[PDB]
């Protein structure tokens, strides 16, 4: 899955 | 109330306390009781207001993907017909969602946006704002889509305008908000090219910079941009 | 209410609905929702039920133990005065923790143990009352503790009662049954050759009926007897 | 810690 933060 | 009649600092030490037994819920209501003491947050305090409800929303919208995957499936030909009940349950946990990226949308409007006059706090409330709508545009299905993503757009592009002018291009908040912002563009906006443009605009920007640096700086901003680079290396 | 108007059927499919997600908390409501309905419970069924309180308690239980923790640390010599903080928050969890166990109790009172009439059923409940009042001995500290603990006692003994007479030494429910009134010999009543004794003996019968079985209930009996092991390599 | 089911 795609990383944010 | 109902943390009206707790002191400030107790509910930021009780904040503290329920991170360490990973109770983020009572995190989340112990922080929303502190903000509603109407005095600006600290840095520190400010970092467990954002970790309280990224834990929360992280919940719920790891739930609502695994009942809406469920309830497509119900939808595709030759499905045995179930009846409501997915669908509610789906509606239940998507509305449960909804209530809390309102309570922090609530909590920045009234009244941390407002009263944050440094860089460093003005961003970071303007990238939980973008980040909320961004929860609310990913189950978003109506009249109202279209508005909730430019919301979402509007809040990121003055925290991203802002960032740029007041703080480094190593900044931990301006290499997240920017990391966030190429998220929406790839995933809500369907501009998967500015999604990667902005990640490596970011990441080269920062590398530059990296040799201003301490040590700790150094491992702070280095852990972002490899966040930067994990998303560039899945779209391309 | 709340769950008074949903069918029973619904309630089933939304529990474990709340299972795929990991949402404990609903799974346990619809659950609760269920039971009151005033019909017995399939072997599916009562392990749904199990199956949501296990897991809304043990989170509360391993939250207890990190702030319990935390306030011993404050109560030792030369440790700063931090103030009523940490004993308040060990207290609401405890509180929380302590309803949900009321709560399933209750749901065992009124009515599943009066109707429960196989030893298959029987026996489950039971243990689950063992386990319930197990828990709030497990924080119990005043005047009650005694008879908490000889509750928790007599109903691991007539669970285990039953389990001996009427079900092969090999049933996954005898087997757990043992293995939490094995912990119970060994950390609530202080009685460590007891818990050593009653999993040795229980591993040992299983083990000496495991050629009965076919391949599957083979799986499912040494899965928990593995358990068994673990504790006894643990406590000798 | 020790094993409870
Ligand atoms: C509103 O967006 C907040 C979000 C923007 C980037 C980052 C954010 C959140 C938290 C508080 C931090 C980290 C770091 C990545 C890891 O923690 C460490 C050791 O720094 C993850 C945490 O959720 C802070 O520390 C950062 O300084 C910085 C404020
Ligand atoms: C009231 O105590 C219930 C407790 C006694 C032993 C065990 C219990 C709970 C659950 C429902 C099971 C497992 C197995 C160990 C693992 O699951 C599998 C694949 O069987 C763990 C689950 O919590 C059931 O399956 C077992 O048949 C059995 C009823
Ligand atoms: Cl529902
Ligand atoms: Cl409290
Ligand atoms: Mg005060
Ligand atoms: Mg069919
Ligand atoms: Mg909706
Ligand atoms: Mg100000
Ligand atoms: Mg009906
Ligand atoms: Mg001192
Ligand atoms: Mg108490
Ligand atoms: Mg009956």
């Amino acid at each position: 899955r795609r990383k944010s933060v | 109330g109902a943390m009206g009649s707790m002191e400030r600092a107790s509910l930021i030490q009780k904040a503290k306390l329920a991170e360490q037994a990973e109770r983020y819920e009572d995190m989340a209501a112990f922080m929303k009781g502190a903000v509603e003491k109407g005095e600006e947050l600290s840095n520190e305090e400010r970092n467990l207001l954002s970790v309280a409800y990224k834990n929360v929303v992280g919940g719920q919208r790891a739930a609502w993907r695994v009942l809406s995957s469920i309830e497509q499936k119900s939808n595709e030909e030759g499905s045995e017909e179930k009846g409501p009940e997915v669908r509610e349950y789906r509606e239940k946990v998507e509305t449960e969602l909804q209530g809390v990226c309102d309570t922090v949308l609530g909590l920045l409007d009234s009244h941390l946006i407002k009263e944050a006059g440094d860089a460093e706090s003005r961003v970071f409330y303007l990238k939980m704002k973008g980040d909320y709508y961004r929860y609310l545009a990913e189950v978003a299905t109506g009249d109202d889509k279209k508005r909730i993503i430019d919301s979402a757009r509007s809040a990121y592009q003055e925290a991203m305008d802002i960032s740029k002018k007041e703080m480094p291009p190593t900044h931990p908040i301006r290499l997240g908000l920017a990391l966030n912002f190429s998220v929406f563009h790839y995933e809500i906006a369907n501009s998967p090219e500015e999604a990667i443009s902005l990640a490596k605009t970011t990441f080269d920007e920062a590398m530059a910079d990296l040799h201003t640096l301490s040590e700790d700086s150094y491992k702070d901003s280095t852990l972002i941009m490899q966040l930067l680079r994990d998303n560039l290396t899945l779209w391309t």
